[PDB]
């Protein structure tokens, strides 16, 4: 069924599962042509599909020439993601393909649930978590590879970098919702607390900063008082 | 004409035969109903006064044999049974009526109605549906669930419509998943009338009787398989003009037989919203589209 927080931990059992989260798969700009007039430009997108316990994050890059001539974008876009998951879960050996696909989007059930028939005993579902995935592409080095990209490309990361060598999946997953929630909230302060001391780097081979244990309870710490600060501002409270 | 003779009303009953309903009291001398117009397939069903719980009731052709109904004070129910012995049957029903303690099929002449609703029905399909061989009749009942329905408990018991499900490989070619899903063309056309029904004939004969079995027993299952069987050809953009014309003539005729108080039990609003309004053939139901509009626009 639909996934939420009694059950929020069933998510970290040992059940394959992935999330599939759809909001970048169909991307525009929307620009005022010569007639005056308005029309969008397709760029290239992602599906992001995560496996939350071990951080192995899938994106399929979705590049412009997939629309070239199609109708519906929006509709097609569904479709096409529940495609390429599906292509993606076959590539798999068995022992590897998810027990559960959690889509962000309930409007993804259909053409999922339709492309996976082949897998009965793999559940589709939605969830009751509004989960902050639509900011992946706030992630530099994921969105560098999605716009170089000139051709369909399938790309692997661990979203977790190297975080499950000190912490549970559980806290880990907090972690990247804090900073994907921050990101989708206040993008530019967001990085600059991330990226504020030079000393720290990210490694060629990671997402994020390597902070200490103490450096990331500040970093969480800056990231909990941006998204109160912007609650502040939104509602006037 | 035909007649089905009853035995005797021991206990008091609301008694069905095809459209029309009257009432029995206990132990009243009632000895069956007479002037049976035959060539159709008919139905004779009952509800119990005390007890409304399982309608139940027996459909059958007068032309495949003599037909009776016997109370069983053990299992509590009317029974249909076959007389094999005609002289025997003739005997009763040449006396029965010569005492007029049966009640008239009461058939006005402008009234095609019965016929509307069992055009396509035959006896030999039902029997597919309703597996009972050594029986010329078929019994259904309030509570008898569908052969797919058990696929989401007793075989015997069940009602083998045709699986119709949109989201079964069945209904989806690999590779056209999309198309597929959007257009049932394919399961419609491919699958169903050439591959299972053979012909539209089948197909509408199957949607007739659940439509039946849903009013008369209010039986659930024969409801989601008449709703599924229409969703199927208005979810098809290609279907011949033949079968989206008689579709409109069947569809009215159901919705003008409907109980005007069984609307919110028998009308899935989802599935007459998406045909009538946004379906391949939202502009293909002018007639059934009207009546639905005028007789229940409390659902749309």
């Amino acid at each position: 069924g639909a996934m939420n927080s009694s059950n929020y931990a069933e998510l970290f059992n040992n059940d394959i599962k992935l999330f599939v989260d759809d909001t970048n798969v169909y991307r525009v700009t929307v620009h005022k042509t010569f007639e005056g007039n308005v029309a969008t430009k397709a760029i290239n997108g992602c599906i992001f599909t995560l496996n939350p316990k071990t951080g192995h994050l899938f994106l399929k890059i979705i590049h412009t020439s997939v629309w070239a001539g199609q109708k519906r974008l929006s509709q097609l876009a569904k479709w096409k993601t529940a495609e390429e998951v599906s292509a993606l879960v076959r590539s798999l050996p068995k022992e590897e393909q998810p027990k559960q696909i959690i889509v962000t989007r309930k409007a993804m059930l259909d053409p999922l649930e339709v492309h996976m028939l082949d897998f009965p005993n793999i559940a589709i579902r939605p969830t009751e978590l509004r989960l902050p995935f639509s900011a992946a592409m706030s992630i530099d080095k994921l969105s560098d590879v999605v716009m170089k990209a000139t051709e369909p490309q399938m790309v692997l990361f661990n979203i977790y970098d190297d975080w499950l060598d000190r912490i549970s999946s559980y806290t880990a997953f907090s972690r990247l919702t804090l900073l994907l929630r921050a990101l989708k909230t206040n993008e530019e302060s967001a990085k600059m607390i991330l990226l504020s001391d030079p000393t720290i780097t990210i490694k060629s081979y990671h997402l994020w900063p390597s902070f200490t244990d103490e450096q990331w309870i500040t970093i969480e710490s800056q990231m909990r008082d941006l998204i109160l600060t912007e609650y502040g501002r939104k509602y006037n409270v | 004409m035909n007649t089905v003779p009853f035995t005797s009303a021991p206990i008091e009953v609301t008694i069905g035969i095809d459209q029309y309903s009257f009432n029995v009291k206990e132990n009243q001398p009632f000895h069956g109903i007479k002037d049976i117009p035959i060539g159709h397939v008919h139905v004779i069903h009952f509800q119990h006064a005390d007890n409304s719980s399982m309608r139940y009731g027996y459909w059958f052709d007068c032309r495949m044999g003599n037909f009776y109904i016997q109370y069983d004070p053990k299992d509590g129910l009317y029974k249909m049974m076959e007389e094999r012995d005609g002289a025997k049957f003739e005997n009763i029903v040449h006396n029965f009526k010569e005492r007029q303690m049966m009640v008239s099929y009461p058939k006005i002449d402008e009234d095609d109605t019965w016929y509307n609703l069992t055009e396509f029905v035959q006896m030999d399909k039902i029997r597919k549906i309703v597996r009972k061989d050594e029986n010329q009749f078929s019994y259904v009942d309030s509570s008898m669930t569908t052969v797919q329905e058990n696929e989401l408990s007793d075989p015997a018991h069940s009602l083998n419509y045709t699986v119709i499900n949109f989201k079964s490989r069945e209904a989806i070619r690999p590779g056209h998943e999309m198309e597929d899903f959007l257009d049932k063309s394919y399961y419609l056309n491919t699958v169903m009338l050439q591959g299972i029904f053979k012909n539209s004939s089948n197909y509408f004969g199957e949607l007739q009787f659940a439509f039946l079995n849903a009013m008369f027993f209010g039986n659930y299952g024969s409801s989601l398989q008449w709703h599924a069987m229409i969703e199927l050809i208005c979810s098809s953009a290609t279907v011949p003009k033949h079968m989206l014309d008689k579709l409109d003539e069947i569809l009215y005729y159901q919705i003008k037989t409907l109980p005007e108080q069984y609307s919110d039990i028998l009308l899935n609003e989802r599935v007459w919203n998406i045909c009538l309004y946004s379906s391949f053939q939202k502009n293909s139901l002018h007639n059934t589209e009207k009546i639905m509009e005028n007789k229940y626009p409390e659902l749309l």
